């Protein structure tokens, strides 16, 4: 639909089409049930008592069809929280980090066997034991 | 469990059952009966009576209006509603234009011998009239003291939401209720589309034809009884329905439901009506009745309501096989 | 010091004392007396008279209305108020829905034989009605010329502020006054919650039962006198109060206050009433009186007011031991 | 409460929940008595004829529960004034400075004794006397 949705971010007014939000339905804004909580029937708007600067990027992510660029003026820690909040999902988050210069370290393989773990830990982690040190 | 409930989230309190006047008043029954039906209903706590400019070409309003005047009931103890779309043969006598809403409501009020109705309805959506015009007209009649509230009949959720947003945009009054058809064989709108609206903007449902005009009563298990609505002149289309392949399938499903009714210790009409009330989103069910016996039986649906457990509801859904996907 | 004051920050000027009609008019006293009381009060500059749809099932309004008509006083010299909540036995005859506000005010106006009241009140909050609906109904009756202003009775500050914000949101009219209980044994709302509202949004207080229905008069120091409100049929609950352990404690504190009264050269009723007026936030105190003597004495509270110095006020607070924490 | 408060900063409209402000009650906005002065009953808003850019940081400080970051676009002297204005307190101010790279110099110990002071001043401050120089 092209029915218009008004999202009020701490007083800063945003408007978009419902079909722009519906595009991603796993998200807070894209899911009727999740955003219901924030609806103000007196003013016909969803209200969020949240950081203002971050939002355009969040909205543009829907309008652009996937572009999640952090605004230059917004700290990476505040933005990432906002992303978490609006539930944009792990994919968007990863791409965002990657583009932000953070490389996943993945995970480190584990011995499982009690002995190897016992040994491997003091031969590669001085951290693991005072003896390892 | 509570006999009375808010119409949607408005402050208007209606009984969970109301009495309609389609087909009956000024038509199939004699005003002596009509008075009897209202009297009976009013004495049983029912405060909601629904009519329309189109029923019997205005005579339903005249009869309803006369009874209220003759009985002397206090106007403040009643919730009268009227629905407007088709008010005349002339081009300008139908629709939701400002002209027809004002003129149609004014003429109904005259036939009802009433200063105002509690809720005025748009009997169906109007593609030919801007929402703004309709919402401003409804808001106008309310400000003129011709109605206390307004609602939509037969609109889609999308349209209802449009009326609401148009109302917020221009500082007008939003509708507070949608009058939707609802019974075991017509579940889709009430059980899938209206709930969101109820929780989001407070619009409640006031459902009609809870017995699908008598079809769900079980009275048609063996053919078309004499003097039944299906046998009335003008109601052939109903007759065609009952006897149709789909009609047969319904009647067969009704036989399955009868066992549920007996389990719950009630009659099928009572079960059918109570079923309509199992969900909060429904504010009230408008009943139809051609005699006093029917009304006295149907009112008993209120005793069934507490017994509709999830399990029973599941069982019914299985019998019906038509539970809409959310 | 000024006899007249603004009701809150509105432009409506009321005497600091008004005369109510609960229990008395159309009930405990004879209309001959009622006329006498009003006449007496009006001749003494009191321009405020308060009533309600609920007092004596509407007879208080009928009596008050008759006196005004019989005396011929100029309507513009009076400030008549009426409070609406419980207007009938029927479900739709109570509350702050649009239906009951309009119908209730219209029926009071008919009983009062008046075109309009100066202030219409919501006799108590209504959890079952959206604020928007109530505020739009009140605004409606004002625009219809049925009332000049509206106020809330018995609401919390939170609710009063909600009405005010809802009013600003929809371009409606905010309430201008809250009718709160206030006397030496019920200080919390007026002395802790209402002042902010007075300074922030201009809502003033019009307090009732300044003698806690007679309890603060001292007349109950020795038991329940004959013909006292506590002895009336229907007012046992008051009787239970007086005689209760808490009642006894109050009466004992009243004996301590008597000395204050003598220091100030006045009677206890005069002191009690003047005490209610010591703070700007209170616009007017509604008095109750079952005879002319009581009224003539109570009006004398105005002479006491200038003597309530901080010190005296402190002394009282100590005697009372119930000064609420800000 | 969740009752909504509108703060108008030189025309720029901000909204928050009253409980967000109540969180810090020593502050101008958090104290009913202090902000009363700025309330416009005609519009149901508090009005401040003050610098616009600085505000989000000020509001975000309440929403974040303590984060006071100066916007990149706002001069440190203007922001610190705004902080002073809204009475965020000495703690927030210090953290802010510290994070802003200003280290407290604390205070310098003083002799008290007239003689040492007399002497110490011309042996460590050439400033203290022409002779010290
Ligand atoms: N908003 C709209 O567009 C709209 C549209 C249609 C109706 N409505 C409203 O809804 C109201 C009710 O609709 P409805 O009349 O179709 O309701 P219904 O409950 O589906 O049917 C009522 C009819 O079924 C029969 N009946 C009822 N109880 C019975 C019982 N216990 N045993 C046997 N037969 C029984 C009677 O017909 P017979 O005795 O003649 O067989 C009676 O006239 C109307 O009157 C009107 O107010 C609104
Ligand atoms: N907003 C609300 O919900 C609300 C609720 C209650 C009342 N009110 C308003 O407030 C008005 C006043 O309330 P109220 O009647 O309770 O007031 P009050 O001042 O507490 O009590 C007045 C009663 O006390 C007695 N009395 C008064 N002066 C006396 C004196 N000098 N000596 C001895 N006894 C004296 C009389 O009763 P007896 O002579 O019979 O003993 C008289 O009827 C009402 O009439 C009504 O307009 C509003």
């Amino acid at each position: 639909s092209s029915e218009r949705v008004v999202i009020n971010i701490s007083g800063l007014r945003f408007e978009t089409q419902l079909k722009t939000l519906a595009q991603f339905p796993e998200t807070l804004l894209g899911d009727p049930k999740k955003r219901m909580r924030y609806f103000d029937p007196l003013r016909n708007e969803y209200f969020f008592d949240r950081n203002r600067p971050s939002f355009d990027a969040i909205l543009y992510y829907y309008q652009s069809g996937g572009r999640l660029r952090r605004p230059v003026n917004v700290p990476l820690d505040i933005f990432s929280e906002e992303i978490r909040f609006y539930e944009l999902g792990e994919e968007a988050m990863e791409m965002f980090r990657e583009d932000e210069g953070y490389i996943k370290e993945e995970e480190r393989p584990l011995p499982e066997n009690e002995f190897q773990r016992q040994v491997w830990l003091l031969f590669e982690y001085p951290e693991s034991s005072g003896p390892a040190r | 469990l509570q006999f009375y409930r808010n119409l949607g989230k408005s402050g208007l309190r209606v009984s969970c059952l109301g009495l309609g006047t389609w087909v009956t008043f000024g038509g199939q029954i004699t005003d002596e009966m009509a008075e009897h039906l209202m009297t009976l209903a009013y004495d049983n706590g029912i405060n909601l009576f629904d009519t329309a400019e189109v029923y019997a070409a205005g005579k339903a309003e005249v009869v309803l209006g006369n009874i209220i005047k003759k009985k002397g009931w206090r106007r403040s103890s009643l919730v009268i509603t009227t629905k407007i779309f088709w008010g005349g043969k002339a081009e300008t006598e139908r629709g939701l234009s400002r002209k027809h809403i004002i003129e149609g409501l004014k003429a109904s009020l005259e036939r009802l011998q009433l200063e105002y109705v509690d809720v005025v309805f748009a009997n169906r959506p109007d593609p030919n009239t801007p929402m703004e015009e309709t919402v401003r007209a409804m808001t106008h009649v309310i400000n003129q003291g011709m109605a206390m509230y307004w609602g939509t009949s037969r609109w889609s959720s999308m349209e209802i939401m449009e009326a609401y947003s148009v109302a917020r945009q221009f500082n007008l009054i939003p509708p507070i209720c949608e009058q939707a058809e609802y019974h075991m064989f017509q579940r889709e709108k009430v059980e899938v589309q209206l709930p969101e609206l109820f929780h989001k903007i407070g619009v409640g449902a006031m459902t009609w034809s809870p017995l699908a005009c008598g079809i769900v009563s079980g009275k048609y298990d063996s053919g078309i009884p004499p003097y039944s609505r299906a046998s009335l002149k003008g109601y052939q289309w109903l007759k065609d329905k009952i006897l149709s392949e789909e009609g047969r399938r319904q009647q067969a499903k009704l036989k399955e439901l009868q066992a549920i009714a007996e389990r719950l210790g009630c009659t099928l009409p009572q079960l059918a009506i109570a079923w309509c009330l199992r969900n909060e989103g429904v504010s009230s069910v408008l009943l139809g009745a051609s005699n006093a016996e029917q009304l006295m039986e149907n009112i008993g649906a209120i005793q069934v309501l507490p017994k509709l457990s999830s399990s029973i509801v599941h069982e019914i859904d299985s019998i019906l096989g038509n539970k809409p996907y959310s």
